[PDB]
């Protein structure tokens, strides 16, 4: 007929087991049964954050209707969830649709009130085509109908509070966002749930790790939405380490390159050595196969425990007398201790191994979901970052105090030791110029990303007028480019782990570092389209050169400290407390001495050679040249640029002079050897 | 006609940014509010293919299919 077609049943589906189990949740439970037991206003929407189950609220009524903890007026109801989709797909004709949706209110009006119909994503149903915001209006009118509502908060202000006729014939039935300890409860259900599902054991350390690591780093959605998205995804990743082994793709690889290898040869030796590795290979493909078959028949069996539990449900229910005894104290203590048998067999037999989720995998799981580097350290990695101060001084010499504190800041965020409510660090970089700081934060990208600039360089010498702080933020509502937010927070909140380099922060008007308050304190920036933007994963640095001639002046004699002393005054005499305060480190550069800038010379003629080499001609150098190019590089106040600048005019003007003249042949050692005073090409 | 495959159907819709609204009209169901329970259910299998800022437009939009 109607209520057939066009209607799914909850009920059915939480009698044949088909949805999950619904904890927590017993407030608005015991709200929804209160709004639908009443005379007027009797029907409720859910109104809450997207993701927090309203649905399962809705799906957890059903399974308390059959496990029957309801109240006895609702006792022997049934629950249609509604679907648009057949209802509007099959009228081809005029008035088909409001035929159809005329049948299935008749024969709600036939079942007498017994029938509670849930009607998911309201807004959906409100326009249809009079379609059915003037149709369901006389049974939400006169209370007939039961309709039980579920939408997001977003979609209720406007398909919704557009009409009163329409809003106030429901009741704003405001489910809560669950906090960090409902979020655990449920992920333990699920981890039954789940367990059956991907033939895995989840241990309760990595729930309570997934759900704190669910809470911490990502922050676009919502509990118990991300929990469950990082158990189910876990377990999968075990599932598929499982199903593949590398060891064997190792054994295959070499036995089929010394197969390739003998066949060509054919001193042998290498029959001895296949039939070896053959043995080896089906060796470790036999004991593959039998924890294979041993975690087949553990799974298999712990199926079996789930059917005994739900038959032992059914009989909760119904209520037969030997059926409970036998069913749990012949097969419960059985199946278990063949199971905890099962267990600790494969302890001790899985070996070429995981089939349990810890914690590792969760925040594997984690850090391929954000790019948080969350997930324990390899030890390539890390070696990789005890070795900081090495990788940095391949791109920096000089200047030790920064690599340190930097190095720093990188090592407390690795090990976990940095405070959730900032970012990682947030340097401001002093000192005058041509010394390192830009080069410093691209050592930075370059160690972290491998890239140079794979990072969100702010300029903020383009923020001489006030009111380009939007450029960053964004554009408030009813304005032009309110469509596509700012720089800043667009360009982080897709990747929450960035350096963003704020690029000699002292020329602009300080209302940009008002927004740097904001951020440097709470990692927390309200963009334009009115959202947040986690910023606690980032590294801000801010470069400046605001104490050039003290910096010059007192370096000599003068150590650290007292130096950071005085240049913080100078600073404070530039920028008001409040930002200063919030600064991780002012870190203090100072002017380069000889043999740095020697260094600086090594470094920039090997990527000279690295041109040059790439483009086909090789180029050594005499010492004398790059004494020539140290003593006419060095002077204090514009730092290590005229290095760059003397070492581009005396080689690159007469050596690319030479190059274009069809002189410099290809092949030959070009010798930068020194004339009386110049630096000159030889060929010979 | 892929619940009748039984989860064997990997199904690959390019430009999932364009699905968000696909026909959208008088009487209509606007092609998210029908995948919207059937992605909800884990019962299909889509893939989605989109750009980057087409993703900020579109779907975020719209946190039910996001
Ligand atoms: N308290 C809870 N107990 C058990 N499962 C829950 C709970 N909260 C959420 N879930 C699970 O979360 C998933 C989706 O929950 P839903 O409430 O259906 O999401 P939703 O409310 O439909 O969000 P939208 O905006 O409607 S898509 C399902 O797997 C539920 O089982
Ligand atoms: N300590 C250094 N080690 C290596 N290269 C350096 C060093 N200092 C400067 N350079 C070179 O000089 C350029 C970088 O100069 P920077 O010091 O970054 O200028 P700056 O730090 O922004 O100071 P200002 O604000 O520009 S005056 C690049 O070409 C580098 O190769």
């Amino acid at each position: 007929q109607a209520l057939k077609k066009y209607t799914i049943d909850l009920t059915e589906r939480a009698e044949q087991g088909k949805l999950d189990p619904v904890i927590g949740r017993d407030e608005e439970i015991r709200r929804t049964i209160q709004v639908l037991q009443r005379r007027t206003k009797n029907n409720p929407v859910l109104i809450g954050e997207p993701g927090v189950g309203k649905t399962a609220i809705v799906e957890g009524l059903a399974q308390r209707i059959i496990n029957g903890e309801v109240p006895e007026g609702l006792k022997g109801r049934r629950v249609l969830a509604l679907d648009m989709g057949a209802l509007v797909a099959g009228a081809k004709y005029r008035g088909e649709f409001e035929e159809r949706l005329k049948g299935v209110l008749n024969d709600l009006a036939k079942q007498e009130g017994n029938v509670i119909l849930f009607i998911d994503a309201l807004h959906t149903m409100v326009g249809a085509g009079m379609d059915a915001g003037n149709m369901l209006k006389p049974a939400l009118a006169r209370g007939e109908l039961h309709c039980v509502g579920a939408t997001t908060l977003d979609e209720y202000r406007q398909y919704i509070e557009k009409d009163a006729a329409l809003e106030r014939r429901f009741q704003k039935v405001f489910v809560a966002e669950p906090s960090v300890e409902d979020t655990i409860a449920i992920l333990r259900g699920l981890k039954e749930r789940y367990e059956l599902h991907h033939h895995v054991q989840i241990t309760d350390p990595a729930i309570v790790a997934a759900a704190t690591l669910s809470h911490r780093y990502i922050a676009d959605r919502q509990l118990p939405d991300k929990a469950i998205d990082l158990i189910d995804e876990a377990a999968s990743s075990i599932r598929m380490q499982i199903d593949s082994p590398e060891e064997l793709d190792r054994l295959d690889r070499r036995i089929i390159q010394l197969k390739l290898e003998q066949q060509a040869l054919m001193l042998d030796m290498l029959n001895e050595e296949l039939s070896d590795k053959e043995r080896q290979y089906s060796e470790l493909e036999e004991e593959w196969k039998a924890e294979k078959a041993s975690l087949s028949g553990t799974q298999t069996i712990k199926a079996e425990l789930e059917q005994a539990k739900i038959a032992i449900e059914q009989a909760r229910r119904v209520g037969d007398l030997a059926r409970m005894s036998e069913l749990q104290y012949g097969k419960i203590p059985e199946l278990e201790k063949q199971l905890e048998a099962a267990t600790q067999l494969e302890g001790k037999t899985m070996r070429l191994l995981r089939n349990k989720v810890t914690d590792a995998e969760i925040a594997e799981v984690l850090a391929r979901w954000t790019g948080i580097p969350v997930s324990r350290m390899m030890e390539s990695e890390r070696e990789k970052l005890l070795r900081m101060e090495q990788e940095l001084h391949h791109r920096v010499i000089g200047q030790n105090e920064a690599v340190d504190a930097v190095s720093n800041a990188i090592r407390r965020s690795r090990a976990g030791l940095a405070d959730p409510n900032r970012p990682i660090g947030s340097f401001l970089f002093l000192g005058p110029t041509g010394v390192g700081k830009t080069e410093l934060c691209k050592a930075l990208a370059n160690f972290m990303f491998d890239s140079d600039e794979a990072m969100v360089r702010i300029d903020m010498s383009e923020f001489m007028e006030k009111h380009s702080v939007s450029r960053l933020v964004g554009a408030p509502p009813g304005y032009v480019g309110y469509e596509e937010g700012g720089y800043l927070t667009e360009a982080v909140r897709r990747r929450p782990y960035s350096v963003i380099l704020l690029d000699a922060v002292e020329k602009a008007h300080p209302d940009v570092f008002n927004i740097l308050l904001q951020v440097l304190d709470d990692g927390r920036l309200t963009d334009g389209q009115g959202r947040t933007v986690d910023f606690r994963n980032t590294v801000v640095i801010m470069t400046s050169n605001l104490g050039s001639d003290l910096i010059q002046e007192r370096f000599g004699e003068l150590d650290y400290a007292h130096m950071k002393e005085l240049v913080l005054g100078v600073v404070s005499h530039n920028f008001r407390p409040e930002f200063i305060n919030r600064i991780d480190e002012v870190v203090v550069f100072h002017p380069l001495g000889e043999q740095h800038i020697a260094s600086i010379a090594q470094i920039q003629l090997k990527r000279l050679y690295k041109r040059l080499e790439e483009r086909g001609y090789e180029i050594h150098i005499s010492d004398e040249a790059l004494k020539l190019l140290s003593e006419n590089g060095y002077d204090p106040v514009y730092g290590a640029r005229p290095l760059k600048r003397a070492i581009q005019q005396q080689i690159e003007n007469p050596l690319a002079q030479q190059i274009l003249s069809g002189e410099l042949v290809p092949g030959k050692v070009i010798r930068l050897e020194v004339n009386e005073d110049r630096i000159v090409a030889v060929q010979h | 006609d892929l619940a009748k495959q039984e989860g064997n159907v990997i199904l690959f819709i390019d430009a999932l940014h364009t699905m968000v609204g696909a026909g959208k009209a008088d009487g209509a169901m606007d092609a998210g509010n029908m995948l919207k329970p059937a992605l909800a259910r884990g019962e299909l299998h889509c893939v989605g293919a989109t750009t980057l800022d087409e993703y900020r437009q579109y779907i975020e939009k719209d946190a039910a299919l996001e």
